[PDB]
C-alpha cells in the first residue's frame, strides 16, 4: 500500500485497527455472563468435515485457577497473550505472594495492543495489531467479575457480554432475559438457547465447549456427559 | 491528495493535514469540564449511556496526590501519558523530596508529544487532556491537545458539542472567584448538561466527578456519591 | 624541573631549567619546557614529558578552532580551563602539574596554576617541579607590589639558580621569556652568565 | 571503606489485637556521637510499620523505594498493600543486591487480614519469617533470652500460660531498654515506640540514659 | 510541479527547495513580532492575539529568557520555537561548561542555523516553521541584534519586522533613528508601530508583549515594568488619532 | 587519592537564621600551599554552602549547582529551591557515584533559611545525611561540638551575636590545637534579608603559658 | 543444619531440625527447612537459606508454568535439571546450596541430591549438614526397604536426635514428612527436650 | 537494517500474503497422512519422471527424530529451514528433560514460527 500503518483518517480514527476490528465479525461466537455466585463463559466450534476430531479445538483456556478466557477473531494471534498473561500472573504471585486480580490482568494483556510501526520501534516488535477479540472473567476479592477487550486498548467491564459473526441478535435477545439475582442453572439455560438460537449446525452435544467459575470450586471444564444432562431440555 | 498520508510534508498553505486530522479525534468522544477557584479545581466527565458501546468507561485517572487528570480522546495514549506523568512525579520526590509543580509537567508534555511532529513513519498521540492540579502557586488548570501546543485556562470544556458548554461558561464568569465547592460543582453540572440532546438528563450512574484543593489529596467520586451533589437541579427549560 | 612565572603590569614573565632525567642519568640537558599556546600565551610543563606534550597539543587545536571563528585574540582564563577539563578528567592516568601565562586586551598579563589534581588558582605568581621546595622561602622575602619587567627577569633567573644547586634533578642552562602588548622576547643564560654564590668554608 | 557502623537496636511485639515496634533515637559513628535524634521507626500504612538499623546510608534509601512501590501497587491494582506482600516485596528488593548488599537490619510489624497481630524479621540478603517477638540489632543477644523467658515461659515449672496484654508489653519493653542501656554503649539518649491497634497508630518517646 | 514539493532532498528545474518556502509561507500567517537596537541595548514588541477569551493573562508566551543575558522573541509554530529554545539553552550552556565564559552572540546564532539547515536537505524529517529574533547587550562588546529564518540564514540587522506584516512595517521604523536615542524613549515608537499597524476588524482583539535589556538592567533579560507600560500604552492610544 | 585538601568546617543556628565558617588553605599533605581561597559559595538568596576535603570535587559540585540555579531562574514561575532539596540532591548524588567506586572525597554543610523556618544540613561522602543545629567536620568534631553542645544544653534560644563570638571562640582553639589550620578565615551568615559574606579575619591569641 | 532423606517400599520420608545460628549465636530456633514447593514436590534447605529459598521458588514459578503449558504434572528429574542448570550460571560467585527433591512420579517414588557446584545424582539415602556423619551411621544399621511406617518414624527420629546430641550447630524440634502416592502430609514437629525421656535418656 | 511492514490488513482483514502464500500452497506435490490402530502411512506424489534423477536427494518425506516424521506440500528451500531448526529444538529439548519429545509439542514450535514471521517486520 501508500499509506503508512501508523496513520489518522479525516475521521479522527486508524485505518489498521478500524481493519483489524472488521475481521473479529469473521469469527465464532462467544459469550459471557456473570451471576452473584459465578461466571459462565461458552464458545461455538466451527468444524468443516467429519474428520478433525474437535477434542483438539480448544477455544476456553485457563489463565489460572481462579481466571479462564476465551476468544474470537484469528486464534493465531490470540495465543501470544495468553502466555503473556499466565507469566504476569505467576510473577506477581512470585512477587508479592498472593493473587492477580482481574482489572490488573486485562491492562497488562491491553497495554500491548497499540504497540506496533513500520520503523525501528526496537527490533523484534510487532508490525501490525492483533486481530482478537477476548472475554475473561473470575473470582477475585470482590465478588465474580468479568471483562472485555477489543484491539484498540479499550477494555470494559460488563455483565452479559457477546462476540463473534451474529453478535447483534445475541444482545437484542440478551438485554430482556437477564436481572441481577439470577442463578447459574437458568443462566446456563439462557446461554444455550441463545447459542441454539444463533448456532449454523444442529447444535450437537460436542459442537461447544463451557465452563463456570464460582468462589468453591476453580476453573471446571464440563466433560462430555455433563453437557448432556443439560441439553435434555 | 498527496500532502494528506505524512506528518512531515508541508502543504502550500502552511498547514499539516494530519495533525488537523489527528485533532478531528479529540471532538468526537463524550463532553469533559474543568474549573477552579480561589482555593478549589474541580473536574467533571459525563460517562455517555452507561449501557450500550459506552457500557462503563472511565473518562478520571489519579496521577497524584495534588494533580489528577481528565481525557478526550484516544485511552491507550492516554494510560501511556498518565504512567509517564506518574513516573517523573516519583522521580521529582524521590529525588528533591518535593512536589512536582504543574507548569514543569506540562512543559515535559509538550515536549515529548512535539517530537514524532517532525521525522517519519511516526503520528502524533491523538488525545485531548484537561489536567488540574494545585501547588505553591494556588490551583491550576491547564488544556493540552495533540499538537503539542498546551494552554492554560481559567475554565475549559473539551469533547461532543462543548461550545454550548463554552457559551454557558463565558455567560457566567464573574459569578466564580466567590463560590465554594458545592456552588462550583452545581455550576459545571449546568454547564455539561446543554451538551445532551434535549433529553437523556443527568443521573447518578453517568456522572464521575473529582476535585482537589488545599485541604483534598484530588478526591474522586462515584456514581453512588453524586446524588448528595445532583440535588439543586432544576429542570432543563 | 623547576618552573616560575611572575606577572607585572603590562606583561608577564616565564623562567624555566634545562634538564631531564630518567634515574640518575640524564638524557638530555638542554630540553625546552616553555611551550608556546598561541601568539601571545605560553605554557610550562613538569611531571612526565608525553602526557605535557600530547596536553599542549590538543589545548592547541582546540584553541587555534576556537579562535579562527570568532576572529577574536583569545583569553588566558580559556585556555587555563580547557587544561583544568583536560587534567581532572583524567586525574588517575596523568601527572603533568602545569602552569600558564599569558597577555590579551581586556586583562593584562595573567598567571594561573593547575596542579595534578585538575583545579584552577590565579595568583600574583606562581612556582612548581621538585626543586621549588627549596625556594618557597626566597620568593616570599623579595617579592613587592610595583616591579617592573628587567626586576622581575632576573628576580627569576635568580630563583631557577639557587633552585639549581641543592636539586640533583634540575640544572643546565636557564632559558627566559618576557610577553608583553608589542610582542615576545626570549633569552637564554648560560655559564658566566647565571649568578653565582660563594660557598661556605671553614 | 563502602560501610560504616552507626549503631543501634529495634525491637517488636505482636499480640491478638495489636502490635508494638521500639527503638532507639541516637546515632554514633567511631568513638563519637554525631546526633541524639535519629529514630528508626517509620510508617509505612494506616496498619503497618517497619523498623531498620545499620548503615545509615543504606537504611535511608530503602525507605523511598518502598514507598514509592506503594504508591505504584496502590496505582495498578487499586487497592492498599498488605503485610505479607510487603515482606514478600522487601525480600526480592534486598535479594536484588545480592554480590554488593545492604548492612541493614529490619523488622516488620502489624496487623494481620483477620486482624490479629503479626510481626516479621529478615536479615541483610532477604530471607525472612514470622514470630512472635525479636530484637535484632546490635543489643539482640541481651533481649531474647529475657524475651523468651518473660512471654514463651520456658525453664519454668507449674507457670500458667496467661496472655498478654497492651499495658504489659508496654511495661516490659520500657524496662527492658531500661536495662540494656547500662551495659551497651551504642544504646541510649532516648526511647521511641510506635503501637498499631485496630484504631490507627499511636507514638509515645521516653528519656533514657546519656553517656 | 510533479513531485518536486514533496521532499527537502530534490532541487526543482529552476532549483529550488520549495519544501522551504512552503514552510516560511507559515510565518506570514501568524502575528508581528518587531524589534529594534538603538544605542545600549534591544527591544522586542510582540503582540499576541485574543483569542476564547477564557485563558488567563500570559498565556502561549512568546518571549522565553534563552539565558542571563540573551532573549528570544518567535513568530510561527510555538512547538518548535520551544524546542528551539530548549536548543539554545543547551548550547549556551554546554559552551560554559567547557570554557568558562558567558557565550557571545555570533556563536550562538551560527550554531542554532547549523543545526536548523540540518533539517533542509534529508526526508526523513520537516522543516522548522518559526522565523525568531535574538536580542543580547554586553560591556565589551555593545548591542547585537540578530535573525534567522527556516533556511538557515544570520544576518546581523538594526531592525525587523517578522510577522505577516513584514511590510508596511519596516518603514514605520525607518523614519526612527534606531542609532543615536536611548533605550529608554524607544518603547513609545515601539508600541504606536504595532498599534497603528493592526487590523481592528479582521480581528477581535489582542494583548501587547514587551522586554528588556542593555545598561539599565545590567545586560539582564527581564521583562518591561508595568509602571511605564501605562504610560506606553496612554501615548499610544493618543497618538493614533 | 585527594592531594589538595581542606579542612574542618562550622556551622551553627541562632533565631531567624544560620552561621558559617572556614578557613582558607589548600593543604597538599604537609605543606601551606594555597592561603587565599575560599571555600564557601552561594546558591541562592536563601541557600549557603561549604565543603571540606578535596577542592577539585567542590569546583565540580559548585559548577553543576550554579548551572542548576541558573536553568532554574530562567522559564520564571514564581517557584524555586530550598534548602532540603539541594540537601536530598547532594545525597543522592553522593550516594550514587559512591555506589560505583568513584567518590567525591568531600563534607558537605549547608545552612539557609526558609519561609520562619531555617536548616543546617549534614553531607558525607558516602550519603550519610542528618539534620541537627549544630555539627562540624574533621577535628571540628571533637574540639568544637562538645563546646557548642555544652551552651546549648543550656540555652537552646540563641541570638546572632551569640553564635557569632561562640563562632570565633572555636576557630580560636582549632588553630591553637590543629596542624593543618591558618589564621585566616570567612565567617557568613544567612538572614531574612539575604545571604552576606565577611572578608578575611584573624583570632586573638595568647602565649603566656610558654614562660612555665 | 541436619537433613536426612530415604526411600522405601511405602515411599519417601524426609526430616530436618529447627536450628539456626550467626557464627556462635542461636538466632533461631523455629525454623522451617522442609520447603513445601507444591502439594506433589518437596526440598529441603542448607547452606544459605536466601538462595534455598529463592531459587526454589523460582523452581515453583517455573513448574506452574510448565503444567499450564503442556497440561502434565513435570517430574522430579525435569526439576532437578531445571535447578542445576539455572544454578551452574553462577558457578564461582560466592552461592551456597545443598538440597534434596523428593517426590513420586510415573517411575514411582524419586529422591534427588543437588548442590551449588554442578553434581546432581540419585540415590536412596541422603544426609546433609555440619551432622550428616552422625546421622548416616545410625540409618545404616536399620534400614530396610521392606520397612513399616512406624518403624520408619522412630528411625528417623533418633537419627536427628543422636545426630543433634552430638552436633553443636544442631537441634531444636524435629519434624517429620512423609510422601505418599496422592500427595504428601505432616506427621509431628516433636521437641527434643521430650525425646530424652521418651528415650532411654 | 530493514522494516517495512510487508504483512498488513486490508478493508475486510483479509491479510493477503497469507492468501497468496496458501495460494502457492495450491500447488506443491500433494500428500496424504493416515492413521491406525497399529501404523501411521504418509505418502506423496512425484510431478515428474525424471530419469536421470537421483532419487534419495530429492526426498519429500524426511524425520525430525526416531519418533516423527513430516511431509510437505509447498517451497523446498523454506521446508528444509524448518525440518532443521525443528530437529535442533527436538534435541535440545531431550537434554533439558529426561525424556523425548511428544508430536503435539513440536507442532506447537513450528507453528509459532510461523506466526511470528507473519507479524514480524522485513520478514
Amino acid at each position: 500500500y501508500d499509506r503508512g500503518v501508523n496513520t489518522f483518517s479525516p475521521e479522527g480514527r486508524l485505518f489498521q485497527v478500524e481493519y483489524d476490528i472488521e475481521a473479529i465479525k469473521l469469527g465464532s461466537t462467544a459469550i459471557g455472563i456473570q451471576t452473584s455466585e459465578g461466571v459462565c463463559l461458552a464458545v461455538e466450534k466451527r468444524i468443516t468435515s467429519p474428520l478433525m476430531e474437535p477434542s483438539s479445538i480448544e477455544k476456553i483456556v485457563e489463565i489460572d485457577a481462579h481466571i479462564g478466557c476465551a476468544m474470537s477473531g484469528l486464534i493465531a494471534d490470540a495465543k501470544t497473550l495468553i502466555d503473556k498473561a499466565r507469566v504476569e500472573t505467576q510473577n506477581h504471585w512470585f512477587t508479592y505472594n498472593e493473587t492477580m486480580t482481574v482489572e490488573s490482568v486485562t491492562q497488562a494483556v491491553s497495554n500491548l495492543a497499540l504497540q506496533f510501526g513500520e520503523e525501528d520501534a526496537d527490533p523484534g516488535a510487532m508490525s501490525r495489531p492483533f486481530g482478537v477479540a477476548l472475554l475473561f472473567g473470575g473470582v477475585d476479592e470482590k465478588g465474580p467479575q468479568l471483562f472485555h477487550m477489543d484491539p484498540s486498548g479499550t477494555f470494559v467491564q460488563c455483565d452479559a457480554r457477546a462476540i463473534g459473526s451474529a453478535s447483534e441478535g445475541a444482545q437484542s435477545s440478551l438485554q430482556e432475559l437477564y436481572h441481577k439475582s439470577m442463578t447459574l442453572k437458568e443462566a446456563i439455560k439462557s446461554s444455550l438457547i441463545i447459542l441454539k438460537q444463533v448456532m449454523e449446525e444442529k447444535l450437537n452435544a460436542t459442537n461447544i465447549e463451557l465452563a463456570t467459575v464460582q468462589p468453591g470450586q476453580n476453573f471446571h471444564m464440563f466433560t462430555k456427559e455433563e453437557l448432556e444432562e443439560v441439553i435434555k431440555d | 491528495n498527496q500532502y494528506d498520508n505524512d506528518v512531515t510534508v508541508w502543504s502550500p498553505q502552511g498547514r499539516i493535514h494530519q495533525i488537523e486530522y489527528a485533532m478531528e479525534a479529540v471532538k468526537q468522544g463524550s463532553a469533559t469540564v474543568g474549573l477552579k477557584s480561589k482555593t478549589h479545581a474541580v473536574l467533571v466527565a459525563l460517562k455517555r449511556a452507561q449501557s450500550e458501546l459506552a457500557a462503563h468507561q472511565k473518562k478520571i485517572l489519579h496521577v497524584d496526590n495534588h494533580i489528577g487528570i481528565s481525557i478526550a480522546g484516544l485511552t491507550a495514549d492516554a494510560r501511556l501519558l498518565c504512567n509517564f506523568m506518574r513516573q517523573e512525579c516519583l522521580d521529582s520526590r524521590f529525588v528533591f523530596d518535593r512536589p512536582l509543580p504543574v507548569s514543569r509537567l506540562v512543559s515535559l508534555i509538550g515536549s515529548k508529544t512535539q517530537i514524532p511532529t517532525q521525522r517519519y513513519g511516526r503520528r502524533p498521540y491523538g488525545v485531548g487532556l484537561l489536567i488540574a492540579g494545585y501547588d505553591d502557586m494556588g490551583p491550576h488548570i491547564f488544556q493540552t491537545c495533540p499538537s503539542a501546543n498546551y494552554f492554560d485556562c481559567r475554565a475549559m470544556s473539551i469533547g461532543a458539542r462543548s461550545q454550548s458548554a463554552r457559551t454557558y461558561l463565558e455567560r457566567h464568569m464573574s459569578e466564580f472567584m466567590e463560590c465554594n465547592l458545592n456552588e462550583l460543582v452545581k455550576h459545571g453540572l449546568r454547564a455539561l448538561r446543554e451538551t445532551l440532546p434535549a433529553e437523556q438528563d443527568l443521573t447518578t450512574k453517568n456522572v464521575s466527578i473529582g476535585i482537589v484543593g488545599k485541604d483534598l489529596e484530588f478526591t474522586i467520586y462515584d456514581d453512588d456519591d453524586v446524588s448528595p451533589f445532583l440535588e439543586g437541579l432544576e429542570e432543563r427549560p | 624541573t623547576t618552573i616560575m612565572a611572575v606577572q607585572f603590569d603590562g606583561g608577564v614573565v616565564l623562567g624555566a631549567d634545562s634538564r631531564t632525567t630518567t634515574g640518575s642519568y640524564i638524557a638530555n640537558r638542554v630540553t625546552d619546557k616553555l611551550t608556546p599556546i598561541h601568539d601571545r600565551i605560553f605554557c610550562c610543563r613538569s611531571g612526565s614529558a608525553a602526557d605535557t606534550q600530547a596536553v599542549a597539543d590538543a589545548v592547541t587545536y582546540q584553541l587555534g578552532f576556537h579562535s579562527i571563528e570568532l576572529n577574536e585574540p583569545p583569553l588566558v582564563h580559556t585556555a587555563a580551563s580547557l587544561f583544568k577539563e583536560m587534567c581532572y578528567r583524567y586525574r588517575e592516568d596523568l601527572m603533568a602539574g602545569i602552569i600558564i601565562a599569558g597577555w590579551d586586551p581586556q586583562e593584562g598579563g595573567q598567571v594561573y596554576s593547575v596542579p595534578m589534581g585538575g583545579m584552577m588558582v590565579r595568583q600574583s605568581f606562581a612556582i612548581g617541579g621538585s626543586g621549588s621546595s627549596y625556594i618557597y622561602g626566597y620568593v616570599d622575602a623579595t617579592y613587592r607590589e610595583g616591579m617592573t619587567k628587567e626586576e622581575c627577569l632576573q628576580f627569576t633567573a635568580n630563583a631557577l639558580a639557587l633552585a639549581m644547586e641543592r636539586d640533583g634533578s634540575s640544572g643546565g642552562v636557564i632559558r627566559l621569556a618576557a610577553i608583553a602588548e608589542s610582542g615576545v622576547e626570549r633569552q637564554v643564560l648560560l655559564g658566566d652568565q647565571i649568578p653565582k654564590f660563594a660557598v661556605a668554608t671553614l | 571503606s563502602p560501610y560504616v557502623f552507626n549503631g543501634g537496636t529495634i525491637l517488636a511485639i505482636a499480640g491478638e489485637d495489636f502490635a508494638i515496634v521500639a527503638s532507639d533515637t541516637r546515632l554514633s559513628e567511631g568513638f563519637s556521637i554525631h546526633t541524639r535524634d535519629s529514630p528508626k521507626c517509620y510508617k509505612l500504612t494506616d496498619k503497618t510499620v517497619i523498623g531498620c538499623s545499620g548503615f545509615h546510608g543504606d537504611c535511608l534509601t530503602l525507605t523511598k523505594i518502598i514507598e514509592a512501590r506503594l504508591k505504584m501497587y496502590k496505582h495498578s491494582n487499586n487497592k492498599a498493600m498488605t503485610t505479607g506482600a510487603i515482606a514478600a516485596m522487601l525480600s526480592t528488593i534486598l535479594y536484588s543486591r545480592r554480590f554488593f548488599p545492604y548492612y541493614v537490619y529490619n523488622i516488620i510489624g502489624g496487623l494481620d487480614e483477620e486482624g490479629k497481630g503479626a510481626v516479621y524479621s529478615f536479615d541483610p540478603v532477604g530471607s525472612y519469617q514470622r514470630d512472635s517477638f525479636k530484637a535484632g540489632g546490635s543489643a539482640s543477644a541481651m533481649l531474647q533470652p529475657l524475651l523468651d523467658n518473660q512471654v514463651g515461659f520456658k525453664n519454668m515449672q507449674n507457670v500458667e500460660h496467661v496472655p498478654l496484654s497492651l499495658d504489659r508489653a508496654m511495661r516490659l519493653v520500657k524496662d527492658v531498654f531500661i536495662s540494656a542501656a547500662e551495659r551497651d554503649v551504642y544504646t541510649g539518649d532516648a526511647l521511641r515506640i510506635c503501637i498499631v491497634t485496630k484504631e490507627g497508630i499511636r507514638e509515645e518517646t521516653v528519656s533514657l540514659r546519656k553517656d | 510541479g510533479t513531485g518536486y514539493d514533496l521532499s527537502a532532498s530534490t532541487f526543482s528545474p529552476d532549483g529550488r527547495v520549495f519544501q522551504v518556502e512552503y514552510a516560511m509561507k507559515a510565518v506570514e500567517n501568524s502575528s508581528t513580532a518587531i524589534g529594534i537596537r538603538c544605542k545600549d541595548g534591544v527591544v522586542f514588541g510582540v503582540e499576541k492575539l485574543v483569542l476564547s477569551k477564557l485563558y488567563e493573562e500570559g498565556s502561549n508566551k512568546r518571549l522565553f529568557n534563552v539565558d542571563r543575558h540573551v532573549g528570544m522573541a518567535v513568530a510561527g509554530l510555538l512547538a518548535d520555537a520551544r524546542s528551539l529554545a530548549d536548543i539554545a539553552r543547551e548550547e549556551a550552556s554546554n559552551f560554559r561548561s567547557n570554557f568558562g565564559y558567558n557565550i557571545p552572540l555570533k556563536h550562538l546564532a551560527d550554531r542554532v542555523a547549523m543545526y536548523v539547515h540540518a533539517y533542509t536537505l534529508y526526508s526523513a524529517v520537516r522543516p522548522f516553521g518559526c522565523s525568531f529574533m535574538l536580542g543580547s547587550y554586553s560591556v565589551n562588546d555593545g548591542a547585537q541584534l540578530y535573525m534567522i529564518d527556516p533556511s538557515g540564514v544570520s544576518y546581523g540587522y538594526w531592525g525587523c519586522a517578522i510577522g505577516k506584516a513584514r511590510q508596511a512595517a519596516k518603514t514605520e521604523i525607518e523614519k526612527l533613528q534606531m542609532k543615536e536615542m536611548t533605550c529608554r524613549d524607544i518603547v513609545k515608537e515601539v508600541a504606536k508601530i504595532i498599534y497603528i499597524v493592526h487590523d481592528e476588524v479582521k480581528d477581535k482583539a489582542f494583548e501587547l508583549e514587551l522586554s528588556w535589556v542593555g545598561e539599565l538592567t545590567n545586560g539582564r533579560h527581564e521583562i518591561v515594568p508595568k509602571d511605564i507600560r501605562e504610560e506606553a500604552e496612554k501615548y499610544a492610544k493618543e497618538s493614533l488619532k | 587519592n585527594p592531594m589538595v585538601t581542606g579542612t574542618s568546617v562550622l556551622g551553627v543556628k541562632f533565631e531567624g537564621g544560620v552561621v558559617i565558617a572556614a578557613d582558607m588553605l589548600g593543604s597538599y599533605g604537609s605543606l601551606a600551599r594555597f592561603r587565599n581561597i575560599s571555600r564557601i559559595m552561594r546558591v541562592n538568596n536563601s541557600t549557603m554552602l561549604g565543603a571540606s576535603g578535596d577542592y577539585a570535587d567542590f569546583q565540580y559540585l559548585k559548577q553543576v549547582l550554579g548551572q542548576m540555579v541558573i536553568d532554574e531562574e530562567l522559564l520564571g514561575d514564581g517557584h524555586s529551591y530550598s534548602p532540603r532539596a539541594i540537601h536530598s540532591w547532594l545525597t543522592r548524588a553522593m550516594y550514587s557515584r559512591r555506589s560505583k567506586m568513584n567518590p567525591l572525597w568531600n563534607t558537605m554543610v549547608i545552612g539557609g533559611y526558609a519561609d520562619g523556618e531555617s536548616f543546617l544540613g549534614y553531607v558525607d561522602m558516602l550519603g550519610v545525611a542528618y539534620e541537627a543545629p549544630s555539627l562540624a567536620t574533621g577535628y571540628g568534631a571533637y574540639l568544637a561540638q562538645p563546646l557548642l553542645r555544652e551552651v546549648l544544653e543550656k540555652q537552646p534560644v540563641l541570638s546572632q551575636t551569640e553564635a557569632r563570638d561562640l563562632v570565633e571562640r572555636c576557630m580560636r582553639v582549632l588553630y591553637y590545637r590543629d596542624a593543618r589550620s591558618y589564621n585566616r578565615f570567612q565567617t557568613a551568615t544567612v538572614t531574612e534579608k539575604g545571604v552576606e559574606i565577611e572578608g578575611p579575619l584573624s583570632t586573638e591569641t595568647n602565649w603566656d603559658i610558654a614562660h612555665m | 543444619t541436619t537433613t536426612l532423606a530415604f526411600k522405601f517400599r511405602h515411599g519417601v520420608i524426609v526430616a530436618a531440625d529447627s536450628r539456626a545460628t550467626a557464627g556462635a549465636y542461636i538466632a533461631s530456633q523455629t525454623v522451617k527447612k522442609v520447603i513445601e514447593i507444591n502439594p506433589y514436590l518437596l526440598g529441603t534447605m542448607a547452606g544459605g537459606a536466601a538462595d534455598c529459598s529463592f531459587w526454589e521458588r523460582l523452581l515453583a514459578r517455573q513448574c506452574r508454568i510448565y503444567e499450564l503449558r503442556n497440561k502434565e504434572r513435570i517430574s522430579v528429574a525435569a526439576a532437578s535439571k531445571l535447578l542445576a542448570n539455572m544454578v551452574y550460571q553462577y558457578k564461582g560467585m560466592g552461592l551456597s546450596m545443598g538440597t534434596m527433591i523428593c517426590g513420586w512420579d510415573k517411575r514411582g517414588p524419586g529422591l534427588y541430591y543437588v548442590d551449588s557446584e554442578g553434581n546432581r545424582i540419585s540415590g536412596a539415602t541422603f544426609s546433609v549438614g555440619s551432622g550428616s556423619v552422625y546421622a548416616y551411621g545410625v540409618m545404616d544399621r536399620g534400614y530396610s526397604y521392606d520397612l513399616e511406617v512406624e518403624q520408619a518414624y522412630d528411625l528417623a527420629r533418633r537419627a536427628i536426635y543422636q545426630a543433634t546430641y552430638r552436633d553443636a550447630y544442631s537441634g531444636g524440634a524435629v519434624n517429620l514428612y512423609h510422601v505418599r502416592e496422592d500427595g504428601w502430609i505432616r506427621v509431628s514437629s516433636d521437641n527434643v527436650a521430650d525425646l530424652h525421656e521418651k528415650y532411654s535418656g | 537494517s530493514y522494516d517495512r511492514a510487508i504483512t498488513v490488513f486490508s478493508p475486510d482483514g483479509h491479510l493477503f500474503q497469507v492468501e497468496y502464500a496458501q495460494e502457492a500452497v495450491k500447488k506443491g506435490s500433494t500428500a496424504v497422512g493416515v492413521r491406525g490402530r497399529d501404523i501411521v502411512v504418509l505418502g506423496v506424489e512425484k510431478k515428474s519422471v525424471a530419469k536421470l534423477q537421483d532419487e534419495r536427494t530429492v526426498r519429500k518425506i524426511c524425520a525430525l527424530d526416531d519418533n516423527v516424521c513430516m511431509a510437505f506440500a509447498g517451497l523446498t528451500a523454506d521446508a528444509r529451514i524448518v525440518i532443521n531448526r525443528a530437529r535442533v529444538e527436538c534435541q535440545s529439548h531431550r537434554l533439558t528433560v529426561e525424556d523425548p519429545v511428544t508430536v503435539e509439542y513440536i507442532t506447537r514450535y513450528i507453528a509459532s514460527l510461523k506466526q511470528r514471521y507473519t507479524q514480524s517486520n522485513g520478514r
